């Protein structure tokens, strides 16, 4: 349950929801270099 | 056996269970009962009680071979002056004497007679309606008539307007049963 | 023993003042000191024994006494020997050693029971009261139309016939001697016990239902009734039984409901066979295929209302609605054929028991299509007529 | 490359060709943190899970069930040949179980020479019945089917999967918990050695004598199979001749289908309930699948009953010609052979119709298995890339690479996945009056104090009517802990997960104590308190 | 010296419930005169069992006579004189529960003793002023002869 | 096959030949029934507790 409840409040932490996609992942600004090593390089460091 | 008062007494002093303990009878021995009619008044009132029952529960056939000890308990049970001990001479005195246990217990019991009197004036005043027996369910109406006499008749509480549907449907998968009985 | 005696005495005029009613309520605390002690057991034998030695009201003592036998038999006790000690099958002594053995053993042993044939099938029986004792017979009922456990079946007219002997025969018992005895009913009674045993054997549908006609023949007789009845009472009460219904076990449960249209004395058997099975709850099963066997449970049952042990059926609706509580739906429905299957004149008990069950829970949901006939308003009518 | 078994287990490495990769630092501080971190006894056990991830391996397993066995009697030098390979021996003989006539030993002996340490456990095994539990002889086995240790001297029970493997508090888990994680690498290295060298002197086989049963538990067999084809056989012709009424919810046809699955599933399960009836008890797949090791009670009824029916996507298998599964059988027909159920055992052969069948059902867990394999590697490298990030910083929270707190304690309770362990709580679900006649200790039973506490414990409890104060306002104080216990978990369940096993240092305490707790107690409730 | 319990039994059934191992069986037996109630696994490949059959009975501490209460290693090079050297039959273990028909109230009236020789079982139930001698966790043997 | 000097026969839908018939050529041979046998350790010299499988099949290395 550590793991779980880890897992779902990293998820809803941002206030909303998050699906594990590039459409999220690039939406947070989390890193330029964490986007780039997401399965997206060129355009999120481009636009960063 | 060596001090088989004191052996009878560990065996039967359980008195947390009144009723008569297992392999009694197997553990009983023909040369122990007869130290036993020597040392019988010493043990107690209970292990008494509970060695008449093992006596009673003893086979019959053991019973047949040694029919003389257990006249010599029944006397000595019988001179006993414990109330219970005493009952229990009187219902197992003729148990080895004929084969079945005494049904002339009249002796010496007003008890027993003002009892008898009353639970058998008591049944005659109510013995209409009397309740059916598991053996009569056993056996068939024309035994029954035999034995128990006139059967208790129905109570009907409402009126039937119509046959109902479960004997309905029975009727149908009867005359089904008669279709499957013909293919 | 004063006390014991007085008591026994109280309990005893309470039981037989009271009946049937009675002795499905005060017998477990009756029993709770008849059998506490084995000693006072005996005592309580002996004098119940020379009560069933006078003849008025012998038959209920009779029946006091099986039944106080049995609960000592599950309470712990091994006084089946004592009970024939009792009986005049001990004046046998081959006999009531062989009898004494066999219940002992608690089951069917083929030598033993080739015994009681040869000191049975001959000019001098003895009185059957030996072999008319009910827990030789439900040794019997153990042993017999069980639907595994085959017999080797080398002396089967034996055994058909000690039930037939045990079920058929009569006797007139003049100064306690018998000189006029019946054996004509015997040879029907052993071929309907051998058919139905062939049936146990066979345990196969269509030539089941082809033989069920045959059976329902045999059905008529009531050893066959009930025999039938404890052989569908152990084939249903197997788990995993209904995995196939096409109007949920219609030939065991029109058994049921021919062995209660022959029988009106197998009721209470036959009501707590089908209250058990209405208690259990078989899982692995759809929702609604349940709901709709506790329905058809509910149609034998009403059925069981029609042949007329209505004051228990209605109670058992009372007690299983007021503690754990069935389906609504299953109240209205049994409600609704009942009304549907009473009509007038009405017993002001029956009306009584039959209330608050009618007058609770959504009269108006029980009210749906009746239109012709208004079972409930006419049910007021006549309950307020008589009140 | 050589090396053990109990890697394997975690390494999901079987040896039928798969190569491993072995780096080697070169750095002397990475060497000693690879040392002091990545090490086999530093993580014996898992933290997803809470449970040890070593185990033990199926031959060694089953060696040693057999040598736990209760009938072992083992000669003076087979005993003599054994104990060398215990690294951690003492080197001094115990004594044997058997002295007169001859010096035997037993293998629970030497099971407790192997167990460092004392440790105190109860397992149940495999085939432990529990209605030997709930009636009598619950402390005396007839089948020696209750595991038993104490005090480092295992006691009674056959050793299994369930007590020895990846199971949660197991006996390797506890003692990882326990004593020294090197010693309980020994424990594993000398069980390995001394249960091979057994299973060496013993042998173990299979054989088509172990896979053969008997010509009247066969013709059981064929009756029963031979019943439920009637009955399908009647059921169907019911369904043609339009008898059948259908369930409510579900169509005519899907009810039907229905009533076949139920038959077939019925007569299958029964086929398998007589055969494991009469597995004979000597038969080297019923040791060893009671062992655990591998396999299972239904791969011995397809192996030696019958195969049964085999479905493809969660149904039977569909009419590919023109209405028919085979141009072998005719047009429009719903046998139970025709559509895909296996009448025959493994023992028997096969059809080369339901040899077909079979092959539908291996490739469709192959299939299953590939697609299962590619689409769980997408999945686990989509959430590694989601959550690369998050670590737990030194004011005991959790922050991302942003810092921003998502978690004020890990897991909202700071406690390690390795360190927690599952627990049962006594405080929910019993009745109130339970509840009090359980914990309210009562003081004014004098002959219960007497029994319980010492004469001077008892006088000074009774002198001091604060001590009772203090006891009453514990009291209420666990009455309104099992009124939070029952807030916080309205469903009925007791099982919990806690940093700590209560029960077992309780009994590591008597155990170790000698506190012989017939006599009565030398400890004040106050000083409980 | 050293006998925790010295009685005759007599074995009446052996393993009725099933044969399930067979180098080792089960054993019920009833004192007779103690009302002592005895199971015991017995080696009926080494030791043969007969049902019905009358023997004797020693839990000790130590086998010597002496009462030396040895550590319990396997010495077979000692030479002190045991109970051993007349005895036919002995088994070494530990026991492991002694419980009592008690409550909060009373005492225990009937003992009942598990014990575990290593591989083996033996529980005894009986009375307490008998079964006073054992004690929890500590070495104890059986002392099997059997009598004509 | 190879106690009998023939070139055993494995078609798998033949349905004439079984384990029962093999099990009697077994016996006419003189071994044992289901194929087991008494091995011998190499090491030690005592006869192996259980009886252990053998016989000749066919391999290949990869
Ligand atoms: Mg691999």
């Amino acid at each position: 349950y550590r793991h779980l409840a880890l897992l779902c409040d990293t998820m809803t932490c941002r206030g909303h929801l998050m699906a594990i996609t590039r459409h999220g992942v690039n939406r947070q600004d989390t890193g330029p270099l964490m986007k780039c090593s997401f399965e997206e390089t060129v355009d999120v460091l481009m636009e960063a | 056996e060596s001090d088989t008062g004191l052996w009878l007494h560990n065996k039967l002093g359980a008195t947390d269970e009144l009723w008569a303990p297992p392999s009694i009878a197997s553990l009983l021995t023909a040369a122990v009962i007869d130290n036993i009619r020597l040392c019988f008044h010493g043990l107690s009132s209970a292990v008494k009680l509970k060695l008449l029952l093992g006596t009673l529960h003893l086979p019959r056939r053991t019973v047949d071979e040694m029919k003389g000890a257990l006249m010599e308990i029944i006397q000595l049970a019988s001179l006993d002056s414990d109330p219970w001990v005493l009952m229990v001479a009187d219902i197992l005195k003729s148990f080895p004497d004929t084969g079945s246990l005494n049904l002339e217990l009249e002796e010496q019991n007003p008890n027993v007679q003002d009892i008898l009197g009353e639970l058998r004036e008591k049944v005659g005043e109510c013995e209409a309606s009397a309740m059916l027996p598991l053996e009569c369910q056993y056996l068939n109406k024309n035994a029954l008539t035999t034995l128990a006499g006139p059967l208790t008749p129905p109570v009907k509480h409402f009126q039937l307007k119509r046959k109902p549907k479960s004997a309905t449907l029975r009727a149908e998968l009867l005359q089904k049963s008669t279709e499957t009985a013909q293919q | 023993l004063e006390v014991f005696s007085r008591v026994l005495r109280t309990s005893l005029a309470t039981i037989l003042d009271g009946g049937e009613e009675n002795l499905e309520k005060n017998l477990p605390e009756f029993a709770k000191m008849v059998c506490h002690g084995e000693h006072t057991y005996l005592f309580a034998q002996a004098m119940m024994s020379v009560l069933a030695q006078e003849e008025q009201g012998g038959s209920a003592v009779r029946r006091i006494a099986q039944e106080v036998q049995r609960f000592a038999q599950e309470k712990g006790h091994d006084a089946s020997q004592i009970t024939l000690a009792l009986g005049t099958a001990a004046s046998y002594p081959r006999a009531c050693q062989a009898l004494g053995a066999m219940l002992s053993k608690g089951a069917l042993n083929p030598a033993d029971i080739t015994v009681l044939f040869k000191m049975f099938t001959s000019m001098d029986p003895p009185p059957v009261e030996l072999i008319r004792v009910p827990a030789f017979l439900d040794l019997f009922m153990q042993s017999l139309f069980k639907p595994g456990a085959r017999i080797n079946q080398d002396h089967k007219h034996k055994y058909i016939h000690i039930l037939a002997y045990a079920a058929s025969v009569v006797e007139t018992w003049k100064k306690n001697k018998r000189v006029s005895i019946n054996k004509d009913e015997l040879k029907s009674t052993s071929k309907a016990v051998e058919t139905v045993h062939n049936l146990c054997c066979n345990e196969n549908a269509s030539e089941l239902v082809a033989e069920l006609s045959t059976l329902y023949q045999c059905i008529r007789f009531p050893v066959v009734a009930m025999g039938v009845l404890k052989w569908v009472d152990w084939t249903v009460s197997e788990p995993r039984y209904f995995q196939l219904q096409t109007d949920h076990t219609p030939v065991h449960l029109a058994l049921l409901d021919e062995i209660s249209t022959c029988h009106q004395l197998l009721h209470p058997q036959v009501l707590q066979l089908l209250v058990k099975l209405f208690e259990t709850e078989h899982s692995q099963l759809d929702v609604m295929e349940q709901l709709e066997l506790k329905k058809t449970l509910l149609d034998r049952m009403v059925h069981l209302l029609s042949r007329g042990y209505v004051l228990p059926v209605v109670s058992y609706i009372r007690k299983c609605l007021e503690k754990l509580d069935t389906d609504i739906s299953l109240i209205r429905y049994f409600v609704t054929e009942v009304l549907d299957v009473i009509a007038p004149p009405y017993t002001s008990d029956f009306v009584q028991l039959f209330l608050p069950i009618l007058e609770n829970d959504s009269i108006a949901g029980t009210i749906k299509t009746e239109g012709e006939h208004d079972p409930v308003t006419e049910f007021i009518a006549h309950c307020k007529s008589n009140f | 490359f050589r090396l053990n078994l109990s890697v394997t287990t975690p390494y999901n490495a079987d040896f039928d060709g798969d190569e491993m990769n072995l780096h080697l630092p070169q750095s002397l501080e990475t060497r000693a943190e690879i040392q002091e971190l990545a090490m086999v006894p530093r993580m014996i056990v898992t933290p997803q899970s809470n449970r040890p991830v070593m185990g033990i391996v199926q031959d060694t397993l089953t060696a040693v069930r057999k040598f736990t066995k209760r009938d072992v009697f083992l000669e003076r030098g087979e005993v003599m040949n054994l104990l060398m390979f215990l690294s951690t021996w003492d080197g001094k003989v115990p004594q044997p179980a058997i002295l007169k006539p001859r010096p035997l030993w037993t293998g629970k002996q030497i099971f407790s020479l192997i167990i460092p340490g004392h440790i105190n456990c109860i397992r149940t095994h495999s085939t432990h019945p529990d209605d030997e539990d709930s009636g009598p002889y619950k402390h005396i086995s007839p089948g020696d089917t209750k595991v038993v240790v104490e005090n480092g001297e295992l006691i009674m029970g056959i050793l299994c999967k369930k007590s020895l493997g990846t199971s949660a508090g197991s006996l390797v888990h506890i003692s990882y918990l326990e004593m020294g994680h090197d010693i309980t690498r020994l424990f594993y290295s000398n069980i390995q050695t001394v249960i091979n060298n057994w299973l060496l002197i013993e042998g173990h086989t299979i054989g088509i004598g172990d896979s053969i049963a008997d010509s009247k538990t066969y013709q059981d067999i064929q009756n029963t199979i031979k019943k439920a084809k009637q009955d399908v056989i009647e059921v169907i012709e019911k369904a043609h001749n339009n008898e059948l009424e259908p369930t409510p919810g579900n169509t005519l046809r899907q009810t039907f289908e229905n009533q076949v699955n139920r038959i077939l599933n019925d007569a299958r399960d029964k086929t398998g309930s007589s055969a494991q009836k009469s597995l004979s008890e000597y038969n080297n797949f019923k040791s060893m699948v009671v062992s655990g090791a591998k396999g299972s009670k239904i791969n011995i009824s397809q192996v030696i009953a019958v195969v049964g029916q085999q479905n493809v996507e969660g149904k039977r298998i569909p009419f590919g010609f023109k209405h028919r599964t085979l141009p072998h059988f005719i047009k429009d027909d719903y046998g139970p052979e025709s559509r895909g159920f296996v009448e025959n055992s493994y023992l028997a052969g096969l059809t080369p119709t339901e040899f077909f069948f079979h092959a539908m059902g291996g490739r469709e867990g192959l299939i299953d298995t590939a697609v299962k394999t590619a689409e769980t590697g997408y999945i686990q490298r989509r959430l590694i890339k989601s959550m690369e990030s998050v670590m737990v910083k030194y004011d005991a929270t959790v922050r991302n690479s942003i810092n921003q707190v998502v978690q004020l304690r890990y897991g909202e309770d700071g406690l390690a996945g390795e360190s927690v362990e599952f627990q049962n709580l006594a405080t929910l679900k019993p009745s109130n009056k339970a509840f009090e006649k359980k914990f309210r200790f009562d003081y004014t039973n004098e002959r219960a104090l007497r029994r319980t506490l010492q004469e001077d414990l008892v006088k000074d409890v009774l002198s001091n009517a604060h001590i009772q104060n203090e006891l009453e306002r514990e009291f209420e104080r666990m009455r309104e802990d099992r009124e939070v216990l029952r807030v916080i978990f309205p469903t009925g369940d007791s099982k919990v997960v806690l940093p700590c096993n209560l029960l077992r240092m309780i009994w590591n305490a008597q155990k170790i104590f000698h506190i012989n707790p017939r006599l009565p107690s030398d400890l004040h409730p106050i000083k409980v308190v | 010296a050293g006998i925790l319990f010295e009685d005759i039994f007599d074995v009446k059934d052996i393993d009725p419930e099933g044969k399930k191992f067979d180098r080792v069986s089960r054993l019920h037996c009833e004192s007779e005169s103690f009302k002592m109630d005895l199971i015991l696994d017995v080696n009926i490949q080494i030791y043969p069992v007969d049902l019905g059959d009358k023997f004797r009975l020693v839990i000790a501490s130590t086998l010597y006579e002496d009462g030396t209460l040895d550590d319990g290693e396997y010495n077979p090079t000692d030479d002190r004189p045991s109970r051993a050297d007349q005895f036919e039959y002995v088994m070494y273990g530990k026991v492991y529960r002694i419980e009592g028909d008690e409550t909060s109230t009373e005492a225990a009236t009937r003992l009942s003793a598990y014990v575990s020789y290593g591989g083996l079982l033996m529980r005894l139930q009986g009375d307490a002023n008998n079964l006073h001698g054992f004690e929890v966790d500590s070495r104890v043997y059986l002392l099997m002869k059997k009598l004509a | 096959s190879a106690n009998k000097g023939e070139i055993g026969d494995a078609t798998p839908f033949n349905d004439a030949v079984n384990v029962q018939k093999i099990s009697n050529l077994l016996s006419d041979y003189g071994y044992h029934l289901r194929g087991n046998e008494v091995l011998y350790n190499g090491f030690t010299g005592r006869k192996i507790t259980s009886q252990i499988f053998i016989g000749p099949t066919y391999y290949q290395r990869l």
